[PDB]
RNA sequence: AUUGCCGCGAAGCUACCAUCCGCUGGAUUAUGGCUGAACGCCUCUAAGUCAGAAUCCAUGCUAGAACGCGGUGAUUUCUUUGCUCCACACAAUAUAGAUGGAUACGAAUAAGGCGUCCUUGUGGCGUCGCUGAACCAUAGCAGGCUAGCAACGGUGCACUUGGCGGAAAGGCCUUGGGUGCUUGCUGGCGAAUUGCAAUGUCAUUUUGCGUGGGGAUAAAUCAUUUGUAUACGACUUAGA
RNA sequence: AAGCGUUCAUAGCGACAUUGCUUUUUGAUUCUUCGAUGUCGGCUCUUCCUAUCAUACCGAAGCAGAAUUCGGUAAGCGUUGGAUUGUUCACCCACUAAUAGGGAACGUGAGCUGGGUUUAGACCGUCGUGAGACAGGUUAGUUUUACCCUACUGAUGAAU
RNA sequence: AAGCGUGUUACCUAUACUCUACCGUCAGGGUUGAUAUGAUGCCCUGACGAGUAGGCAGGCGUGGAGGUCAGUGACGAAGCCUAGACCGUAAGGUCGGGUCGAACGGCCUCUAGUGCAGAUCUUGGUGGUAGUAGCAAAUAUUCAAAUGAGAACUUUGAAG
RNA sequence: ACUAAUCGAACCAUCUAGUAGCUGGUUCCUGCCGAAGUUUCCCUCAGGAUAGCAGAAGCUCGUAUCAGUUUUAUGAGGUA
RNA sequence: CGUGAAAUUGUUGAAAGGGAAGGGCAUUUGAUCAGACAGGCCAGCAUCAGUUUUGGUGGCA
């Protein structure tokens, strides 16, 4: 129902959380996802690895700048697992990728802004326990990528500040539910809760 | 017409790198302009105003020659002639249909504003 | 079938594509890992290559045949005159990369780092850095602001130096801008050091001295077009060659069909971007002092200049540095000089140089004599009126 | 004498025929191990884990996306009165698609949130979830005019106080009074005929044009010139 | 796994059998091309494969050392100079860490060359009455076009 | 599991199946003392519709011929142009507007040198290529004046 | 080899539109029907004749004669 | 030098345009166009008919 929908990457499973986006972004929904480096592939780091590898060495013989872009980043594999979920030669494909944002991490203006989870592309729903997973954040540093260190120091900055904030809004909500819990026994409160309220 | 032309500094003024310098083109077309200039003034037209309108330049019939070829061919060795015209100009300086409801409803904005 | 006799590929494929450079001032692509520990250094230096020359030195290398004995060596000399510090931008970390949040320049600018900023300097007002001097109106309020930015962020300080080119026998008179990274201190020791130093100039001996290894980075000669014999060093096709011999015969396979990316092809040869490293210092001389050619062993009082100049440059009136070698670039092309992204302890570095003699004969021809005075000893009297 | 021939011959070009220079970190393979069950023993393996190849990825080096980006300088009147910002007035232009609110901890999931207390912990106790089926908002000519009661709250709008926020901050939090509304409650008046329905028009983009109110007063290219450049473009210099 | 290996099947081998892989051999086929896809070899040059000759790190040995041999990961990096032959192939000399094997239209002829096959001249031998024949020998014998598109190498450049 | 085996339902969609309409084809029928004059007509009923080579049928178009429309036309025939209009499944037909200047149609019949995208088709015309390849052998031109609209190139002088 | 850019029999014209079992092309629309590459013979194997498959014209009659089917009864066969 | 087609071309106008273009079905947008008031256009509801699809509920074996 949302305008634009922001999606916590953490702890989902890529390509499930992946062909959600893309009938969510065919369908017209605008979405952002973000803390794309907590993205999760299951099976073991290794065979991921070996599999971004054996996706490296394909490139165009003649001419390797016109063949298979790698892109490194997370949000990069993310954004390359979208398409090919989504027809992205035709108008229709770029208007629906055009819906779509992911970065690492968490930055402005999607700091202060709620964070959503898909149930159905969640790791710690989908996945059968004790089933061996990857983070897509390693992954992605160990063909490559060169920002781990710099997400993870700002994001333990935004989460501080969040932190800070959660606090107040922690105190502000203990005061709202004392002053609720006094309103009830009152007559107007005996007549909501006769109506489900 | 510029395939394999060479590029000169000279055509970046007009966005190009492609630019060269007919003078026989030029001589023709000035010749054209000193003419149209002279029409202009002489139906009493102000000069001060006067701006191209009108420029073109067509085919003329091939005028034919030959060129001698190896193993004994001959070529066509052609002229490509051309017909200009020019003309210089002074610079000069709904009911609507609404249904029943468009006009209620314009009555009723008229009698709620003012 | 396959290639029947092996051989190494011609050319480096890492050294690619093969163009122009995009500006005759290489730029330094990684400067050396910063501890905050030591003192607000310079991490480059500006200079302009003058020429070469031979020096002669003892051989401390134990185990060789020519330990404790002479050696000749070609060196490279490059006219460092002072840098002025005229700027300083800092850089925030970003997931995206190295970002410059903002820049503080001095509150003056001299006219040959103001004509950088120009296309047309004889046409032009000079209106460039006119209304940013204004915001040192007051108490530079907003200057000191901008600063106490790049003190709270920032993670990267680089200072902005520009070389005095008026002090060079160039005819250029229009500066070289740079940024140098600085490496020393907290980024707020950074920030003050950077505004200490603005409109002060900053000597090459205090950023380099004697026997340090150096990088050098600078764009190399160029020579237009080049075919593919001297391009890329193929092989001469034999004499009975139709349609010519200094190419490579052939271009590829039937399949794939197309010119692979990785053979030899006539192109443009020359004005690379380069960055060679270990270089050893064997001198930071400087211009304030007759003798600069002089050692310790020759005590002949001359200056590193050769008898007739240095070949298509001029006279060394600046400091300098010689460095041991040859250095990409030609003669008066500038040239960054950056510290050691490592530390070299190969035994070829860390070894202390001390030259015994250093040659100043006429580069413009085989020329035989060091100095005038040499030249009218050997000589006696000529006709040449008094 | 088509460079007449011979010796030398600077400059330029150039030679493993000359000289200089060619970086150091991580993760791994094979393999060897640790701890260790399965299988009361054993076991490099199953869960965990150490070392480790000319391997791989970085550091470094080359190019720099001509539809990736940032910072900074100066931005044209005494020149058919130009440029820029703001405000309001009309025009035009379009819309990958407003139609109450994108409503902010973090971490775990063989665990947690909230509240409470203490001996402030990997604490005691209580409580919750089993979906947002929520919370908030929400009545009034698309929301009018007007009278009161109760409270001193809510909320809008500008003016304003201070503070924080650089990842892409461009937003968040506050202070003070002022000017509105308030459906917390009780009233009085108005609505009609858009005719039994017709989005029945309420939004946000861009560009003009006019008016009135601030603000600033350049360069680039060609031509000429250099040769660190060069097939031509391009490059790199100089010129009141 | 019968045997060899001093004893000992499997260090290294391995009979009798038997299961496969490969498409650089040659056969078999005749689907594409006969209004033509230039034909052997060499030269040049790039890249790919690994069934690894060398170099790295290793496991095993009938591994004391040295030298070797079998095996793993591994194609990152190299893998030569010559006499004779048109040779592919081969063989010898020599250097070497090593002189591994292959593919790419049996890679590569508008890139060359043209020694070979395979036009027409000519000689020989055998065969044929003869004209003539010979995957038998010998000698001589025109190697054409790119300015188009793409690709590739470099070089400009509108719009912000 | 969005993998494998298996089981259950729901659901998606073919020019196929059911129903309806319209077209055509085939078949079987109806209809004359006004069939309320179209009997190769009108109407009723049912079924059917792929198609190379090929067969057949009904039509469309072109040059000329007999007849008719006492047809059209200098107040504009024919021809040509026309992202203007209408009819026909279609071959095609008709109309408007522009250009134009002297002839031409409808219908019933007769007749044929009667319909083109191809034939390395014939003749003629024209492109892209493309302002491209090129205009480089024979040693070599230069200054001034005169002429002229215009001089690297003509003339004269000087010179090489 | 040469005999006018022509030679293992020149050139010009005619016979001559020489013959071709072979290559290429063979010009409007719609409707209905709708194949064969198999039999025999052939100096036959890139071709024909022949039969077959197909269309068209119908005719004699008007639900028969039938039938790429089964059942019942009765044969035959020498493959698994 | 009658008419004066096509190929090809200039100018003007419109439009579209990330390694062709052209085409089919459908609709949006723009431009453009015919006819009718003596019913022409587009719809809404009700009661039916034909064919279907999806619910609720009753009685029996
Ligand atoms: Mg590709
Ligand atoms: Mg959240
Ligand atoms: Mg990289
Ligand atoms: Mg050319
Ligand atoms: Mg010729
Ligand atoms: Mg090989
Ligand atoms: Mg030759
Ligand atoms: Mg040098
Ligand atoms: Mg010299
Ligand atoms: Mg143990
Ligand atoms: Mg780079
Ligand atoms: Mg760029
Ligand atoms: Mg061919
Ligand atoms: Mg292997
Ligand atoms: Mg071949
Ligand atoms: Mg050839
Ligand atoms: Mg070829
Ligand atoms: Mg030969
Ligand atoms: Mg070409
Ligand atoms: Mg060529
Ligand atoms: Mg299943
Ligand atoms: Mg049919
Ligand atoms: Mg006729
Ligand atoms: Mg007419
Ligand atoms: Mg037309
Ligand atoms: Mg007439
Ligand atoms: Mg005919
Ligand atoms: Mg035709
Ligand atoms: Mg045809
Ligand atoms: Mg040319
Ligand atoms: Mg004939
Ligand atoms: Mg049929
Ligand atoms: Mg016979
Ligand atoms: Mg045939
Ligand atoms: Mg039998
Ligand atoms: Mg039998
Ligand atoms: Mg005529
Ligand atoms: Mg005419
Ligand atoms: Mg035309
Ligand atoms: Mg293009
Ligand atoms: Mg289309
Ligand atoms: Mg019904």
């Amino acid at each position: 129902v949302e305008p634009v929908v922001v999606i916590d990457g953490k702890g989902h499973l890529v390509g499930r959380l992946a062909s959600v986006v893309a009938k969510q972004l065919l369908n017209g929904q605008k979405i952002v996802v973000v803390r794309a480096e907590e993205l999760n592939i299951s099976g073991e780091f290794f065979r991921n690895k070996l599999k971004y590898h054996d996706f490296l060495r394909k490139a165009t013989a003649f001419n390797k700048t016109r063949g298979p872009f790698h892109f490194r980043a997370p949000s990069r594999i993310f954004y390359k697992a979208l398409r090919g979920m989504v027809s992205h030669k035709t108008a229709r494909g770029k208007a629906a990728l055009e819906r779509l944002k992911v970065f690492e991490g968490i930055p402005p203006p999607y700091d202060k802004k709620k964070r959503v989870v898909v149930p159905q592309a969640l790791r710690v729903l989908r996945l059968k326990p004790g089933r061996k997973y990857t983070t897509l954040g390693k992954l992605s540093t160990s063909v490559g990528w060169k920002y781990e260190d710099v997400v993870a120091k700002l994001e333990a900055k935004r989460k501080v500040s969040s932190a800070e904030y959660y606090a107040k809004k922690r105190a502000f909500t203990k005061k709202v539910a004392s002053a609720n819990a006094t309103a009830a026994e009152s007559d107007v409160a005996k007549q909501l809760a006769a109506l489900g309220y | 017409f510029n395939s394999s032309i060479g590029r000169t500094a000279q055509g970046k003024e007009f966005g190009v790198t492609k630019a060269r310098w007919p003078a026989k083109s030029v001589k023709f077309v000035q010749g054209l302009l000193q003419n149209a200039a002279a029409n202009a003034e002489a139906k009493g037209l102000d000069a001060t105003k006067l701006y191209v309108s009108h420029i073109q330049v067509n085919q003329a019939p091939k005028q034919r020659r030959r060129t001698y070829r190896a193993h004994g061919r001959i070529n066509k060795y052609e002229s490509s002639p051309s017909h200009i015209e020019l003309v210089v100009t002074e610079k000069e300086e709904k009911v609507v249909r609404l249904t029943s409801r468009q006009r209620g409803r314009i009555a009723a904005q008229k009698r709620i504003a003012a | 079938s396959h290639r029947k006799y092996e051989a190494p590929r011609h050319g480096h494929l890492g050294f690619l594509p093969r163009k122009r450079a995009a500006s005759i001032r290489a730029r330094v692509k990684a400067f050396p890992k910063d501890d905050r520990s030591k003192p607000v250094a310079l991490t480059s230096f500006l200079g302009y290559k003058a020429g070469m020359t031979t020096i002669v030195r003892d051989l401390d290398r134990p185990g060789s045949k020519f330990h404790k004995r002479e050696v000749v060596e070609a060196v490279t000399v490059v006219d460092t005159p002072p840098v002025v510090v005229v700027g300083v931008v800092g850089y925030v970390e970003t997931p995206r990369g190295l970002r410059s949040l903002t820049t503080v320049w001095a509150e003056h600018l001299s006219d040959e780092v103001k004509r950088r900023f120009y296309k047309n300097w004889y046409k032009s007002k000079k209106k460039a850095f006119t209304k940013y001097s204004a915001k040192y109106a007051q108490d530079g309020a907003g200057i000191e602001r901008e600063l106490a930015r790049i003190k709270k962020y920032a993670s990267v300080v680089r200072v902005l130096v520009h070389t005095q080119i008026r002090k060079t026998p160039l005819a250029q008179k229009k500066a070289h801008l740079a940024e140098i990274q600085l490496n020393g201190g907290s980024i707020s020791e950074k920030v003050d050091w950077a505004r200490e130093h603005f409109e002060k100039t900053v000597a090459v001996d205090s950023v380099f001295e004697q026997n340090e290894m150096i990088d050098a980075i600078a764009v190399t000669k160029g020579h237009g077009f080049e075919g593919v014999t001297h391009r890329w060093g193929t092989k001469k096709l034999p004499r009975k060659t139709h349609r010519g011999l200094r190419k490579v015969a052939c271009i590829g396979a039937w399949h794939p069909a197309h010119v692979m990316w990785s053979v030899a092809r006539a192109g443009q040869r020359g004005y690379h971007s380069r960055t060679s490293i270990n270089h050893k210092i064997y001198r930071v001389g400087k211009g304030d002092d007759e003798a600069n050619g002089a050692t310790s062993f020759d005590r002949t009082k001359k200056t590193i200049t050769p008898m007739g100049g240095f070949v298509h440059y001029g006279e060394i009136k600046n400091d300098f540095i010689m460095v041991k070698g040859c250095i990409p670039g030609n003669r008066k092309r500038i040239v960054t000089l950056r510290k050691s992204l490592y530390t070299n302890t190969s035994r070829k570095a860390l070894e202390e140089v001390s030259l015994k003699w250093i040659d100043t004969a006429s580069k413009f021809g085989k020329g035989r004599f060091q100095t005038p005075a040499e030249k009218h000893a050997f000589m006696g009297t000529l006709k040449k009126d008094l």
